[PDB]
């Protein structure tokens, strides 16, 4: 039932999104608003080298095979990077309990996003080659650094890939849907 | 004989995610500009860039074209003021077009009384979206409110009708005016500014 799996799909990656967006926002609110934080921000995300479309004319471009699979190397390369944020802010002595919240769930629902994903692929692709090739995050050290401008800047850094790969992640998913079930006439 | 003052680049705002265009104002306490030039670059890129079009925005603005426009890629941009004496820069901006959406109004709002036969009369409102987002592959979502009110009412009543482009409201006065508004966002972005009113003269016979 493709219908009903592209609608979940769907509500979990705006669901994602948002939080996400909320989460960074408090995060530079509270941590690092007067700074410049966002100046350091600039190409720095792990996932910067997958080719990912970056309008809606190299969207079109994309066909959807490649689409799909696009979206899951995504979705499997943030599992490594939200399990280590959980951990880490989950270990501190005074957690901020909303920035908390907010990244445990995304990382249990990330991963229920990528389960729907896979049903989908193996609904709509049924023989598409089993090969992971994801990009790696290997970030931890910088979150685990003693220095505190340091420590911020890579947890800013993070936050602020996250905000952007589930904005693409879900905007890519609405375009997906309105190609396969409605041939682009949502 | 004096240079430019400071200027500032205070807004940025893409009605669609396609194209941006941004504005700047003066530096007062300095001379009058002869000159502005934006310039800026991408993360990720080195070459500088001009602003590609002075003209389309209106007055002190830059706009994005199409070809010049992408999501998901910071611009860190910059404007100069110049005049025969000197010149100054703004600071940097640093803009994220997936983060300054906001749409034109929605278009065509139209409102209609229902009166069916043993079952409750409503008003039926439709509308269309603003031109040039493309919502039929997806690239962009629109959510809709409603909103109406009579003259002299102190509250409007608000109606979020999602993304639909029709909705029904059942339990108004009769023999009462209302005044109807819609706006939109996208899914992820800021409300559009609410569309002119239609009127509509609720019958009495309600
Ligand atoms: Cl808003
Ligand atoms: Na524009
Ligand atoms: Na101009
Ligand atoms: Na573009």
């Amino acid at each position: 039932m493709l219908r009903d799996l592209f609608d979940r799909a769907v509500v979990l990656s705006h669901y994602i999104h948002n939080l996400s967006s909320e989460m960074f926002s408090e995060f530079d609110k509270r941590y690092t608003h007067g700074r410049g934080f966002i100046t350091k921000a600039i190409n720095s995300c792990h996932t910067s080298s997958l080719a990912t479309p970056e309008d809606k004319e190299q969207a079109q471009q994309m066909n959807q095979k490649d689409f799909l699979s696009l979206i899951v190397s995504i979705l499997r390369s943030w599992n490594e990077p939200l399990y280590h944020l959980v951990t880490e802010v989950r270990g501190m002595q005074e957690a901020p309990e909303a920035i908390l919240s907010k990244a445990v769930e995304i990382e249990e629902q990330t991963k229920r996003l990528l389960e729907r994903m896979e049903l989908i692929v193996s609904q709509v692709h049924p023989e598409t080659k089993e090969n992971e090739i994801y990009p790696v995050w290997s970030g931890l050290p910088s979150l685990q650094m003693a220095d505190e401008e340091s420590r911020l800047s890579a947890y800013y850094n993070l936050l602020h890939c996250l905000r952007r790969d589930s904005a693409k992640i879900d905007n890519y998913l609405k375009l997906l849907k309105c190609r396969i079930i409605h041939n682009n006439n949502c | 004989m004096l240079p430019p003052g400071k200027p500032e680049i205070f807004k940025c705002r893409s009605p669609n995610k396609e194209t941006f265009t941004c504005w700047w104002r003066p530096g007062t306490d300095g001379g009058l500009p002869t000159n502005y030039s934006l310039t800026y670059h991408r993360e990720g890129e080195t070459l500088m860039h001009e602003c590609p079009d002075y003209i389309t925005g209106g007055p002190n603005s830059c706009h994005f074209g199409k070809q010049y426009t992408s999501m998901w890629r910071t611009y860190i941009m910059m404007v100069n003021a110049t005049n025969q004496m000197g010149s100054s820069f703004s600071d940097e901006l640093y803009v994220d077009v997936t983060y300054i959406v906001q749409p034109d109004p929605p278009l065509e709002l139209a409102v209609e009384v229902k009166q069916p036969e043993d079952r409750k009369p409503y008003l039926w409102i439709k509308w269309s979206p603003p031109t040039l987002i493309d919502l039929k592959t997806g690239w962009f979502t629109l959510l809709y409110e409603i909103r109406l009110k009579p003259e002299k009412a102190a509250e409007w009543e608000i109606h979020f009708a999602g993304q639909q482009t029709e909705f029904k409201i059942l339990s108004l006065h009769p023999g009462q005016k209302y005044l109807v508004q819609v706006r939109c966002k996208p899914d992820h972005g800021y409300w559009s500014a609410w569309s002119p009113a239609t009127f509509i003269q609720i019958p009495s016979d309600f």
